[PDB]
Order: structure tokens, then C-alpha cells, then sequence
């Protein structure tokens, strides 16, 4: 026999994977669909269990040898802005359920698919999501063992139920990957929210971190996104697959569109509010990471060459323009007007913030600035004053609604994005909708938007009751995890919230 | 010149940049044949980049805009762009993959596949107009 | 240059780590300095699997052990929710009970399949270095490795398939961990038997390594028709996931394929002198024990001694036991008849061999999971049943 | 009001649930509270915030009284009122299948949701008798998404307009 | 407390302020100056080449002058006196895996975190009840415990070697292989403590293996052999080129693979082939380096090839006259098993003997012009059995 | 049999270390020296070749991705 050393690479392997399956009568998906896949197609990426398993195991390395040696020798737990830690306490969570959920939309893309390589690319996607899940929760635990507030970073997963955001986060990540057709789930998740919004979220949140003194997040997050690249290659591939069918053609369009703006309609304020209003120093206007990022690289790349097939650009793109410039200031004014329901301590924009913003924004000060200093000057800090900012607007005729598809709060009085309110009555029930595209989409399916907004919930109920009940205090049992600023004395506690004397009004009865 | 990160509107603000964003033939998405490549910034990738990107795929290609940001290297070029691994083991003097490169590979907004041991990015559309190998 | 302005770490610049360390405060404001101490531990201290791993889902509250409120915010059409009581027949108090004896998560995970797969490497390297193959038989080479081996690959491949359905419909975060890894083990055992003959058919010429044959074998051959079919009713029979994991990891495999990798490959692989069968039987052995043992923590501990649903999950758990154990029976009585086709070896191939081994199987299979949910079987009636189909 | 965990609504519907010891009125009991407060075209909204709890305790119990005063073969392959669960799917995907507007399949698919829940009919057979259905249901609802306007669908769906912005 | 360089504001400023904006040097290479034996310079060669200060008296040095302390008498450090083969560069060799102390300890990790998941799943399993119980009574609970002993022997052989040399790589390669042979002994113990574990009655002492290894004959001339090669010389590279080239690849390759193996598969073992695929593994990556060492560098030097092959040849007619000698003495031990055609009988045996001298042959000896006839090795040691 | 999952732990190796050791006429050191040394020594920090592996690839692992990695950025 010859004598010589050999080994088998994981080429040769994948080479033979394609005649793994068998065909018999029963072999069919388990959900609802309306495409049908191609029988072959192939991979970009060749990987195997051993090779999959050695790649994670080089990164995990690294990243947990530098993270535990070099940034806890250097002390840098306490070389962080308080500002960007408050926001961390929100980014790492939600990016954490995100994770979560996206391992159960591949599993179903997994199920649904019909040759052994996409089974292959799925199952290790679902691996992958089930890594990015588990960094993100190490990324808090740090956070909870070195930062100076301890509080709101270990225990996120039992008091983010009580804030108005978490509706929204629960529908475009929690439902939006988990529900409707296989295929849906896959340009919801694939397409558009991996490679469309997580990119910039990433690369932003890398910047403006280590801009502001931060050396965690840039170290986790930068390896999260080492996955993804081949997540969108798995996305690509499933797109060809079911198209040149004579279904694709008619609905893949209203799918696309349908996803894009649900989506949008939820980062484009979130993020802008977080990044803007969360951190003393600032890299870029929001709009213009929007315009680089979103309008530019994602349409002028993917969805532009799409030509080939019958892909256009989204409909409803004005309105995405439209919303990317004044959206994350009127979210963040519901923010800061409902403070005590959150679980993340905030603070006012100073004088230089209001430069900054003057001078980026042209018309933000006649608008929010003097909103802003009005709020300031009645004790919005102090807290014997017992000012809640939720009295003062309800006192002063403006209103706050929330949408029932989207769950997103809106102002009518003080927006200057685009949408309008709308209320409808249907079997003795009051809704209200806030743009074109959500209530067509409520009209068509009226039987998949049946959730519970934050007011009636809490009808006729006094704030410190609702906090007390969901466990938002501190470790004395009086003292509330959000603050109205940032220092670290003169913290409000139960009883001021108790002379504030707040009750929610239900606002739809008033028609 | 085009492939710069702060190019055309970015270079605008204030009214103007108000005013170009809201222009009629700037609602309608328009059709680009660039690749987008961010790197993390590591010991090997500062190599790679130093010794290959800016010596190699520069005089392949021209168009290749290199952006220091601050954790991570910003890459927009046009047509291609093509690492091969072998290049990289003899210049580390250690052995590597393509899997070991991958795991540096931060993001892409283009079409990207590991072929034998040479990892590539294009514009170009696989499957729809190129048989993938 | 470049156009982009540089940005300066708050870390490093004087002033910015000036400014910081002025808005910085002197003092802690809180003292609870534990990552989720509110979660109930199972053994003596929290554990960072604990941690790491427990109320992940967010769950309402009218699904048991939930702490959110409210119905889904979208769901499919016609009403289905995203995740409901519906999706299967067993009922609990908690469903965040359970927790894996090995309590492994991603990383110590990935790290002993990459030590694995080098020493694999190295093994490999080194046995075809030395040159060990000359010393094997070539009728068992030939004629019985790389026609049923092969065709062992296509059970793997469908029991790992079987998972789709139970790592979405699952309702808890640590049991969807479990299936996951469970799905990835046999995989990795599918992908392993190929291997194995990718590389003897890289060292003797004239061997095929293709998979025509073995194909050929699973699909028409008698000998494993049979047990082709018991996977059928795994992989597409069914959709409760409670029902889809017993069924594929504690009655239909824990016997069969214990049966057919450990009894009969394992043993006469070392009987007719192959030294390389082993290697990876050892693996798949490991693999095995591995997932039992979550297996039996999820059913026995959690669901089979609920303190209130306990008699109305083991009625549910017989009732499955009763038929899959049937099929498995149909399944190794349709398998055993593989005896024919190889040397008599007195203890091993006679049919005194054959019957300890199935006594030994059904035993341990009794021992293990049968006794623990009351279900009453007889190993005698059970072992001449099988071998009413051996042939003298 | 009162707290989200406990009030007196699920203390009241629990103890008037603990009475109830025959499979054919646990049937009936969930069927009619099933038609009354689980749907869109619900009768009554009093009941909008604890109908989910209620209704899992409800699955419960009647679970608990099966598998007590049945058969196993009655718990597999026969439904809870008495009726074969394979007949009930052939009929019911007929009914589907006859129906000719987007307004009655949803109607229809509904119903049958209403009607036919665990514990109340086998899971598998549930099952896919709600992806069958589901998959016409979704195929009827994605042609001409965006031909008909806004007002004409308003007319359609039967909604009144209480306030409209400007 | 101390204020650190890297994060103070007024030294950060201070260090910045020091530090010149452009570099002085464009050379960035590690150690440019080597030699290197591939096509470019590996991370081993830098870390481990011309670590060893040498003066030019000695071949291949950089420094100069005497050693600054000697021995009582005048005795040098290290001198040209210790060995008898004479090169003109000794940093030539290198290790062909390219194995520093990273990687190495790497894969010993691997290896044993490995070996105690499958010694548990093993336990749990229970699959001990298929073992012969005359192979598991008797071979393994004396022989292979006996067994240990010659390992132990090999591997404080290398105690002089590493003192002696005088290169930095050839240390490091002598390290690795007296760490395998300790690795290799410790394992045929830990199997047999496993084994007394798992069966009651099962007696994991070593006073028999002693015993046997001291007393019975089957072992006795093998046992010889050991003792020549731990004290009887004192040259390094004869002591590298005996009890590795020589002694090992015929004896214990013999021994390990061609009767504990295949006699344990036969007899439907499926513990030891496990714990014998390390030794095998281990056996290849010491052969690589030695054959490396050997042929490459001292057997071929274009200046002093006759000279080294003469000593080559008579240290291996030397040790193979012992090796045969021990082998003869071994062979004994097919009369306490059970007699199996085609593995026991003397076909077996003679068919084993002759894939063994020829691999020997092909490997090692035709690479110094040493001239071996299998035919007749083979019925030296066959005079020795027992038909 | 007894079917527990059990493993061997090192120490239970490291005891039997003392009797690998077997004594001859020529058993005796190479190098000039002016003492000898007691044959029955005991030693501190018991292990064998795999504890040392496992703890200097832990150490390994540790600073080479913090230097590799951390201090790079
Ligand atoms: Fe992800
Ligand atoms: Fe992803």
C-alpha cells in the first residue's frame, strides 16, 4: 500500500452532500406557504459541523481572552460617559431578543427549505444566532459586574415590560421574523432587516462607543457582525431559489415593500434617538448615517441590480425620507415626557447639544428648544418640585396616541414627520392608526393586530402603584431605576412619583 | 474621487443638504455597481491591508478607497475585489485558511464567495447571470 | 488623508478622558452586583449557564411561567399565535425548569467539537502514515462496510431532519438549545461515516466512494426497509415536538441504533480485525450518552413527575412508548437478517450471540427509561419476537 | 383598577371553573366562551384583558378530565364531540374550498378556529388542517393589494370614521 | 492607585508630546538574517533559531571568545568533544511539523480533555461486558503493564541529550519526544487503573508488571537493551540514533502495533486500540523529526558524509544485532493465547516480522548505506518460537 | 456491571509514580558531583504530561488573544 500522509478537507465532504436526500411521497413543508423552492441549488459558502465549530471556536477565544484580561486590567469599566452606558442598558437587551427570535425564523427557514445544502446554510445560521444571543447577555453581565450603576443592567429582562418601546421592539423582532408565510419571514429577516439595518446599526454603534470612551462594545459587536456576512449570502441564495416561479412575480413585490416599511418605521426613531440624545460626543447627524448607510449602499447595491428579476424600489420610500428627518426628535420628546416608565436613566440636552442640534437641524430650536427650556425651568430635575412632564402636556391640550399596528407612540400637536391620526370604530371598539401603509394593513387582516396598548392596561391606575408592581426599584425597595438626569445624588424615590398624582386618561374616549 | 465616504451630499450641510434631500430625483432609487467591505482591525488585517490591498488591488484596480475609521478598515471599490489566503499564510508565516481570514471579515454589502482558498466579492449576480463553481 | 474626519477615543485623548473622568461620580449607586439574581438555581450557586440561558423568550403571562402581559403583536393569518399552548398535548407548571446536567452553552460547546476535529486530523494523518490498512478483511472491506455503513448515513440524516419542527414550535430557551445540539450530533455522525469512507477509498484503489450504492441499498434492499419506514413517521408523521423528540431519542433510537453502531458494527469490526471503525463508533457512543442525558432530565424530572400533571402526561408518554416501541421491534426483527451475510463466528454471529445482544439492549433500554414512566415490558417476549425473523 | 397578576375576574371565572366534572359540558363550557370573547367578531369586549388566562385554564381542566373517562384510542383518533378527526378536516377544507370571497374564507377559517382548539381535537390533526387552510387563506388575500383605494376599502370592511386629521 | 502611562491625562500628554511622528527604521522583519529552509521565514524559525550564544570555534556561531566559566579542569560548556558526528552548520535542523510550545500544548490539551469525555461515555455505556476474559485476566493486566516500564527507560534516555546539545532546536525536539514516551507510560497506567475501576476484582497494583518486567524471561533480553541505552553511552547523537531509529521502530512498533492491537481487535477489544492510536500518533511525529535530523543534516553534509556514515553504519549493525536479540526473546509470549488462524500461527507471525523489516528498510536503513536482508532477520527470530 | 459515569483522576496516577523506577548495577548519575541524593523524596505539586498541557494552553490562549487582539486595537 502506498505509505504516504493524507487527510480529507471539508471540500470533499461537501462535494457529496447534495445526494443526502431521498424523495418519498410525504416529503412536503410543515407551515403555510405560497412559493415553491427550487429542488437544487447551491452554496456560496462550503462549511461543515468541524469546520463551523473550529471558526467559533478561534473567535470565542480571543475575544473572551482580551475582554477578560487587557480591558479588566486597564480599568476600563469606569472610563465610560454615564450617557452611553444608559444607552448600552437598551442596545445590548433589545439586540439580545433580536438574536433570539432570528434563531426561530431560521429554524423555520430550515424546515422549509428542500435541498441538503440550504438545510446546511440554515442549520448553521441557527447555531450562529444562538452565539450572538448568548455574547449579547455576556456583554450585560460585564456591564453588571465593573460599571458604577449596577441597576437596570441585571435585571433588564424583568423590568423592560413596563416601558412603551418594548411593544414596538416585540413587533418588528419578537413577530415580525416568526410570523406569515416561510418566505416572508425570510426577506423580513434576511433581505432587509440583516442587510439593510443591522449593518449600520453595528458598524454606528461601534464608532459612537469608542467615541465616547467605550472598548466592550466595539470588541463584541465587531465579531457579531463577522456572522452576518454569510447570513446575507443564505438570504441571496433563498431569493433566487423561488424565483422564475409564476407565484414569485405576483406577490414578491407587495412582500418586499410590506416588510421594508414595517421595519423602518421603528428604527429610523429609535435609533436616532438613541444614538443623538444618548451621548455627549457626537460623530455625524443621524440623517446622514441614514442617507449613507440605507439609501445609498442598501438600494444602490441590492435592490437597484435586482433589476434582473421584478424587484422595484419600495413605494413607500418618500415617506421613509420624509420620516428619517424628524422622526427620532418627536419620539424622543415622548421619551423624555413618560421617563419614570423606563428602566434607563436620561438627561436634558445642554446648551452645546442645542448648537449642535441648531446647527445640523435647521428649526429644531423654535420647535423643541423652547419645549425643552420651558420643562427645565418647572423643575423637570429636582425632585421635591413634583413636576411630571405627562400632566403638563395632557393640561395643555396635546395628546398621546399609540398606533395599533406598529405600537409606536405619536403626538399630532408636536410631529412634523409625516402621518396623520385616524380613529376608527369596528364591533364597539375604538382604534387609532397613524399612517396610509398601517391601515391598509389593518383593514386587509384585521385578525393579526389584536394587542393591548399601554394605556388601557393601566386605566384609571396611579403611577407609583404601576412601578411599585414591576419591580422598577432599586435595592433600598424606595428608589426608582430611572432618573431624570445623570448625577449621582438627589434621586427621586416612590414618594415623589406619589405627590405627583399622575393617572392615565385613556385618550381615545374623548371621541 | 466618487468612492470616497463623504461624497456628493455628504459633503453638504445645513439648508443645502435639506434641500438635496428632498429633491424630486432623489426619491427614486438609483442603481450602483460598487462593493462595500468593512474589516475589523486586528494584527493580521492590518498586514493584509498594508501589504496586499494597497500594493496589489491597487494596481488591479484604481478605485479602491481605503477609510480608517476606529475600529475597523472601510473599503469601496468597483468591479472586484479578490484575497487570496495562500499569499497571506507565507506572508504571517503561519498557516491560514480562508475560514481564518473569514473570521476577521467584519461586513459586505456586495455578492461574496470562498472559492478553493480564495475568498472574492463582486456586484455582479450569482446564480441569476454566473453559474456558481 | 482622508475625508473623514478621525475620531479621537474617549480613552486615550487627554481631554476627553479629562471631561470623563470629571462627569465620572466617586461612589456606586447601587450594591446588587449579580446578573440575574432573581432566577431560581438549580444546584447549590447560580451558574453562568444559568445566567446566560434562562427567560431569554419572552413569554406572556397566560403561557405558564411567563412575566410579560399581553397578546403577540402580530401573528399569522387567520389568528394563529407565534407561540401557544396548542403546539402540543403535555401540560406544566414552568417550562423554565429545565436545565442540562453537561450545562453547556455555545462556547465550551464549540471548543470540545474543535478539539475533536483536530485530533481527528492528527489521527488520520498519523494511521495513514503507518500504513495499518494491510492488516484488515477484505470480504468484510468491501462488501459489508461500504454497503450498509453507507447506507447508515441516511438514518442519521433523517433523524437529524426530524428537528426543524421542535427548534421553532419549542415554548422554553433551554430546550431549544437542547434539540439544536442534539440535531448538530447526528449530523456530525452522518457527515463522519462519509468521511470514513472518503478516506479508506483514498488508500486502497478499486474502492468507490460514492453514495449510488448505499442509496440504492437504503431505498430498495429489504434489510432496512423496515427501519426507512419508522423514520418516515418521525420526520413528517408528526409535528408535536414533545412527541417528535421522544419518540426519535428515546425509543426508536436508543434502540435501534444502539443496536446497529454499537452490537453489530463496533463488536465485529474488532472481531474481523479493523482497526478504523472504532474511532469513530467511539464518537457517535459519545454523542449519544450526551444527549441522553438531557433527554431523560427534560422527561423524567420536568414533565413525568410534575407535581400536578403527572399522570396525565404519563398516559400520553405510554401511549407513544407502546407504538414506537412496536416499530422499533418491526424495524431490528426487518434488520437482523443482515447475519446471513457474514463468516459464523462462534459467541458473536450464532444465535446465542445474537439473543444477548438484544437482551443486553432491551435491558438497558428498560433500566434506563421504561422503569422511570412506569410502562411495563418484557425483555423475553420482546427478544424472540425479534428473533422469529433470524434465519438459520 | 386592578393588578395585571391578580384580580378578582380570574379569582371569580377560576372558582366557577373548579365545578365541572363531564367531558361533554367542559366541551360546551369552552365553546361558548371560546365564540364569546376570543375573536375579532367577538360578542362582548368586557372581558379584553383576562380572556387568555381564563382560557388556558379552561384548556387545562378539561385536559385533566380527559384522559381519565377515555379510551386511547378516543384520545388519538377521535375527536371530543364525539365525531372522527379525519372527517372533520375533509368537510371543513371543503367548506374552504367552496368559498369565493376574501370576506368569507376569513370568516370561515375563524369559525373553525373557534370551534375546533386543543384540547378539543388532536394537535397533528389541528395542525395541519390550519396550515391547509392558512394556505388558501393567504393566497386569496395577496391578489390586487394595492388596486382597490383606501376609501372603497373602508366601505368594504364596514368600519365609521369618528376623527380624520387634516 | 498608580497612575498608569496609558490613561493619565498629563502623561498620556507628556508620552505624546515625547514621541517622534515618523519611524527611524523600514525594516520590520523578525530576525531577517536566517536562513530560510522553506520558501519564507516561518514564526518557529524566528522564535527558536540562534538562540543559543555560540562562539565561531564552534560550527555555525555568531560570538566570540571563551566560555567565562568552565568546569573544574578546564571542561567547556558545551564543546565539539561531546559526539563524534562532525557538520559545518549545526542550526540546519528543522522540525518538519514546525512545532513550538504554543501549538504543542495546544494539541496535548485536545488529547486529553478528549480522552476523559470518552473514558466517561465509556463508564457510562458499560460496554466492558463484551471483553474476553482470558485477554482482559491475564495479557493486559501483566504484560501490558510491563510494558510501562521500557517506556519509563526510553524516556529518561534523553536526561544527557538535552545538557549536551548544541544546537536550540535539536533541545527542543529531544523535550517532545522524552514528554511523548512519559505521556505514553502514564497512559498504560491510567488504562489500567481505568479497567480495576470498572470490574470488581480487577487488581491495578504494579508489583507484577515489576515483577515480570525484572524476572520473567519473555522480557529479559528486551529489558537489557533498555539499561544499554539509559547508561551504558554517553554521546548524544547515538543516544538519539539508538533509542529512536534503532531500538524503538523495530521493537516497540512491533510490540505496540503488530501484538497488543491486532491480538486485542481479534479478541474483540475496544478499550486499548484507542489508548495504542496516541502511541502511534506520537511514534510518527518523533520519526518525522529524527528522520529529519538524521538524513538531512548529518548523513548527507556536503563536507563530512562518509565520515558520519561510518559511525551510522556500526551503531545500527550494533543496536540491531540487540533489537534482534530482544525480539527473539519477545516472540515467546504466542504460546499463552489461544491459537487463531492466519494471527497465532506461524504464518501470521512471520507475515508480521516481514512488514515490520521492511518498513524498517524502506524508512531508515537505505537512507546511510546500510545493507539488510529481511529473509534472514526474520528466521533469526523465528528460531525462537514455539510451533 | 456497574454502569456510573467515572472517570481517573490524576492524583490516583501520580501515586503510583513512585514504583516506575527499577534498580540496576550501572544506576547512577553521569556528571561529577559531591552528594547523593535520597531515593525516597517526595514532591509538592503533584502532575503528570496532560494537567500541565491543559493549564499552559489556558495561560496561552488567555494572553495571546488579549495581546493579539486587544492592545492591537
Ligand atoms: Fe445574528
Ligand atoms: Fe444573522
Amino acid at each position: 500500500v502506498n505509505r504516504a500522509p493524507v487527510g480529507v478537507e471539508p471540500q470533499e465532504v461537501h462535494k457529496w452532500l447534495q445526494s443526502f436526500n431521498w424523495d418519498f411521497k410525504e416529503n412536503r413543508t410543515k407551515y403555510a406557504t405560497k412559493y415553491h423552492m427550487a429542488n437544487q441549488t447551491k452554496e456560496q459558502f462550503k462549511v461543515i459541523a468541524k469546520e463551523y465549530a473550529r471558526m467559533e471556536a478561534a473567535k470565542d477565544e480571543r475575544q473572551f481572552g482580551t475582554l477578560l484580561d487587557g480591558l479588566t486590567r486597564l480599568g476600563a469599566g469606569n472610563k465610560v460617559h454615564p450617557r452611553w452606558g444608559e444607552t448600552m442598558k437598551v442596545i445590548s437587551n433589545f439586540l439580545e431578543v433580536g438574536e433570539y427570535n432570528a434563531i426561530a425564523a431560521s429554524a423555520m427557514l430550515w424546515d422549509s427549505a428542500t435541498a441538503a445544502e440550504q438545510k446546511n446554510g440554515y442549520l448553521a445560521q441557527v447555531l450562529d444566532e444562538i452565539r450572538h444571543t448568548h455574547q449579547c447577555a455576556f456583554i450585560n453581565h460585564y456591564y453588571s459586574k465593573h460599571y458604577h450603576d449596577p441597576a437596570g443592567h441585571n435585571d433588564a429582562r424583568r423590568t423592560r415590560a413596563i416601558g412603551p418601546l418594548w411593544k414596538g421592539m416585540k413587533r418588528v423582532f419578537a413577530d415580525g421574523f416568526i410570523s406569515g408565510d416561510a418566505v416572508e419571514c425570510s426577506v423580513n429577516l434576511q433581505l432587509v432587516g440583516e442587510a439593510c439595518f443591522t449593518n449600520p446599526l453595528i458598524v454606528a454603534v461601534t464608532e459612537w462607543a469608542s467615541a465616547n470612551g467605550d472598548e466592550i462594545t466595539p470588541t463584541v459587536f465587531l465579531s457579531v457582525e463577522t456572522d452576518e456576512l454569510r447570513h446575507m449570502a443564505n438570504g441571496y441564495q433563498t431569493v433566487v431559489s423561488i424565483a422564475n416561479d409564476p407565484a414569485a412575480a405576483k406577490y414578491l413585490n407587495t412582500d418586499l415593500n410590506n416588510a421594508f416599511w414595517t421595519q423602518q418605521k421603528y428604527f429610523t426613531p429609535a435609533l436616532g434617538y438613541l444614538f443623538e440624545y444618548g451621548s455627549k460626543f457626537k460623530v455625524e447627524p443621524w440623517v446622514k448615517t441614514w442617507n449613507r448607510w440605507v439609501y445609498e449602499d442598501w438600494g444602490g447595491i441590492w435592490i437597484g441590480r435586482l433589476g434582473k428579476y421584478g424587484v422595484e424600489s419600495p413605494r413607500s420610500l418618500r415617506d421613509a425620507k420624509t420620516d428619517a428627518y424628524w422622526a427620532h426628535h418627536d419620539l424622543a420628546l415622548a421619551a423624555y415626557a413618560l421617563w419614570p416608565l423606563g428602566f434607563a436613566r436620561l438627561a436634558l440636552p445642554d446648551e452645546e447639544d442645542q448648537e449642535w442640534f441648531e446647527a445640523n437641524y435647521p428649526g429644531w430650536a423654535d420647535h423643541y428648544g423652547k419645549i425643552y427650556n420651558e420643562w427645565k425651568k418647572l423643575g423637570y430635575e429636582d425632585p421635591k418640585s413634583g413636576f411630571i412632564p405627562y400632566a403638563w402636556l395632557l393640561a395643555n391640550g396635546h395628546d398621546v396616541y399609540i398606533d395599533r399596528v406598529s405600537q409606536v407612540p405619536f403626538i399630532p400637536s408636536l410631529a412634523k414627520g409625516s402621518g396623520s391620526l385616524r380613529v376608527h370604530e369596528f364591533n364597539g371598539k375604538k382604534h387609532s392608526l397613524t399612517d396610509d401603509w398601517g391601515e391598509r394593513m389593518w383593514l386587509s387582516e384585521p385578525e393579526r393586530y389584536e394587542c393591548h396598548n399601554l394605556f388601557e392596561q393601566y386605566e384609571g391606575r396611579e403611577l407609583s402603584e404601576v412601578i411599585a408592581e414591576g419591580h422598577g426599584v432599586r435595592s433600598d425597595g424606595k428608589t426608582l431605576i430611572a432618573q431624570p438626569h445623570v448625577r449621582g445624588d438627589n434621586l427621586w424615590t416612590l414618594e415623589d412619583i406619589k405627590r405627583a398624582g399622575c393617572v392615565f386618561p385613556n385618550p381615545l374616549a374623548k371621541f | 474621487a466618487h468612492n470616497a465616504y463623504n461624497a456628493g451630499i455628504m459633503q453638504k450641510t445645513g439648508k443645502a443638504f435639506a434641500d438635496e434631500f428632498f429633491a424630486e430625483e432623489n426619491q427614486v432609487v438609483h442603481e450602483s455597481n460598487a462593493v462595500v467591505l468593512v474589516l475589523m482591525k486586528s494584527d493580521e488585517i492590518d498586514a493584509i491591508i498594508e501589504d496586499m490591498v494597497l500594493k496589489g488591488g491597487k494596481a488591479k484596480n484604481p478605485s479602491i478607497v481605503v477609510e480608517d475609521k476606529a475600529g475597523f478598515w472601510w473599503i469601496k471599490a468597483d468591479g472586484a475585489i479578490e484575497i487570496d489566503a495562500a499569499e497571506a499564510s507565507d506572508l504571517l508565516g503561519k498557516p491560514f485558511s480562508v475560514y481564518d481570514l473569514l473570521v476577521n471579515v467584519s461586513s459586505t454589502v456586495g455578492r461574496a464567495y470562498t472559492l478553493g482558498t480564495k475568498f472574492t466579492i463582486t456586484s455582479e449576480l450569482m446564480g441569476l447571470d454566473r453559474a456558481l463553481t | 488623508p482622508q475625508s473623514s474626519q478621525v475620531t479621537k477615543r474617549g480613552l486615550t485623548d487627554p481631554e476627553r478622558a479629562a471631561i470623563i473622568a470629571a462627569a465620572v461620580p466617586d461612589h456606586a449607586l447601587d450594591t446588587q452586583r449579580k446578573y440575574h439574581y432573581f432566577i431560581q438555581p438549580r444546584w447549590k450557586r447560580l451558574s453562568e449557564y444559568e445566567q446566560l440561558s434562562c427567560y431569554a423568550q419572552p413569554n406572556p403571562d397566560w403561557i405558564a411561567g411567563g412575566l410579560d402581559w399581553g397578546d403577540w403583536t402580530q401573528k399569522f393569518h387567520g389568528g394563529r399565535p407565534s407561540w401557544g399552548n396548542e403546539s402540543t398535548e403535555l401540560r406544566t407548571t414552568d417550562w423554565y425548569r429545565h436545565r442540562d446536567p453537561a450545562r453547556r452553552w455555545h462556547a465550551p460547546y464549540v471548543k470540545d467539537k474543535s478539539e475533536e476535529a483536530r485530533y481527528t486530523q492528527r489521527f488520520l494523518a498519523a494511521y495513514s502514515s503507518e500504513g495499518s490498512i494491510r492488516t484488515i478483511d477484505a470480504y468484510w472491506r468491501d462488501e459489508i462496510l461500504n454497503k450498509y455503513y453507507g447506507a447508515l448515513l441516511y438514518n442519521e440524516y433523517g433523524l437529524f431532519n426530524a428537528h426543524s419542527s421542535v427548534g421553532r414550535d419549542c415554548l422554553s430557551d433551554t430546550i431549544r438549545q437542547s434539540a439544536t445540539f442534539a440535531g448538530l450530533d447526528k449530523v456530525d455522525n452522518a457527515q463522519m461515516i462519509q468521511m470514513e469512507r472518503l478516506f479508506i477509498a483514498k488508500l486502497v484503489p478499486g474502492f468507490d466512494a460514492s453514495t449510488d450504492v448505499p442509496k440504492k441499498i437504503w431505498t430498495t434492499d429489504p434489510i432496512y426497509a423496515g427501519a426507512r419506514g419508522a423514520v418516515e413517521e418521525i420526520w413528517q408523521g408528526i409535528q408535536d415536538w414533545n412527541e417528535i423528540l421522544w419518540a426519535g431519542h428515546a425509543v426508536y433510537d436508543a434502540t435501534f441504533g444502539q443496536f446497529a453502531r454499537r452490537e453489530f458494527f463496533q463488536r465485529l469490526a474488532t472481531v474481523y480485525g479493523d482497526t478504523l471503525t472504532p474511532f469513530f463508533t467511539a464518537q457517535s457512543q459519545t454523542y449519544f450518552q450526551t444527549t441522553r442525558g438531557a433527554i431523560e432530565d427534560l422527561f423524567v424530572y420536568c414533565l413525568a413527575n410534575d407535581p400536578e400533571f403527572g399522570a396525565h402526561n404519563r398516559t400520553f408518554l405510554n401511549a407513544w412508548t407502546e407504538h414506537y416501541l412496536a416499530r422499533s421491534v418491526t424495524a431490528l426483527k426487518d434488520f437482523v437478517g443482515i447475519y446471513a451475510k457474514v463468516e459464523k463466528v462462534a459467541g458473536a454471529t450464532d444465535r446465542a450471540g445474537v439473543s444477548e445482544a438484544l437482551q443486553r439492549v432491551f435491558g438497558d433500554w428498560k433500566v434506563d427509561y421504561a422503569d422511570k414512566i412506569g410502562f411495563n415490558i418484557d425483555v423475553d417476549q420482546k427478544v424472540d419476537a425479534v428473533l422469529a425473523g433470524f434465519k438459520n | 383598577r386592578e393588578p395585571i397578576h391578580e384580580n378578582s375576574t380570574r379569582t371569580e371565572w377560576e372558582g366557577k371553573i373548579a365545578k365541572l366534572n363531564s367531558v361533554d359540558q367542559a366541551t360546551k363550557f369552552i365553546q361558548d366562551f371560546r365564540v364569546a370573547y376570543s375573536s375579532p367578531f367577538r360578542k362582548s369586549y368586557d372581558l379584553d384583558v383576562d380572556y387568555q388566562y381564563i382560557e388556558r385554564k379552561i384548556e387545562e381542566r378539561l385536559s385533566v378530565l380527559k384522559t381519565e373517562k377515555l379510551s386511547v384510542a378516543d384520545l388519538v383518533t377521535k375527536a371530543t364531540t364525539g365525531e372522527d378527526a379525519a372527517a372533520v378536516e375533509a368537510a371543513w377544507i371543503a367548506k374552504m374550498k367552496a368559498a369565493e370571497s376574501k370576506y368569507a374564507a376569513e370568516r370561515i377559517h375563524i369559525e373553525f378556529r373557534q370551534l375546533y382548539k386543543p384540547p378539543v381535537l388532536p394537535v397533528n390533526v389541528f395542525l395541519r388542517t390550519d396550515a391547509a387552510l392558512g394556505t388558501i387563506l393567504m393566497e386569496l388575500r395577496n391578489t390586487d393589494y394595492y388596486a382597490t383605494p383606501l376609501e372603497g376599502l373602508r366601505k368594504e370592511r364596514g368600519v365609521k370614521v369618528l376623527h380624520l386629521q387634516a
